Parts: C-alpha cells; structure tokens; sequence
C-alpha cells in the first residue's frame, strides 16, 4: 500500500497505518 | 515535504517512516 | 462529522477534513 | 491528548483544531 502515489486522505492513511501508537505529523504545505 | 515525496512522486515506506513521531 | 466519538482512521480523517493545507499532529500515544 | 478528547469522550471542532499546525 505505500509504494504508489498517495494523495490527500490516502497519504494520511497510509501514515496513519504504519507509524502506529507512535503517531504522525501530517504537512502539506 | 511529504506531498512532494509521496503525492506527486510514488511513496516509500522509508519516507513515510520520517513523518512519523 | 466532528461531534462524536472518533477512534483510529475516523479521528485521523477528521483532522485532514478539518485542518485542510495547515495540516495536523496525530499522537495516539 | 486527542484520544482522551475525542475518542473516549466525545470529539468536538473545538478540540480538533487544537492539533492543526
Ligand atoms: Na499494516
Ligand atoms: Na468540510
């Protein structure tokens, strides 16, 4: 799943599943 | 950034892995 | 969408919704 | 944090911003 062009909603998911507890930061601009 | 890396060129596990916490 | 409980991708994607190009932190943990 | 406010309780616009950038 992450190795693609990950847009919007589908990059945040992709963050979301494989940092973890860990967690994200999400920064598009 | 992330959009560059990811969005409009094709994403990696070892990129996402830096934007995590 | 944002006034009820959100777990997991739901509150992940609620933070994408809401904060639009600023972006987010997520820490579950 | 976020989890307490809006997963275990009830999540609101209000709290949701306090994690925007
Ligand atoms: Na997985
Ligand atoms: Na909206």
């Amino acid at each position: 799943f992450v190795n693609q062009h990950l847009c919007g909603s589908h990059l945040v998911e992709a963050l979301y599943l494989v940092c973890g507890e860990r967690g994200f930061f999400y920064t598009p601009k | 950034g992330i959009v560059e890396q990811c969005c409009t060129s094709i994403c990696s596990l070892y990129q996402l892995e830096n934007y995590c916490n």
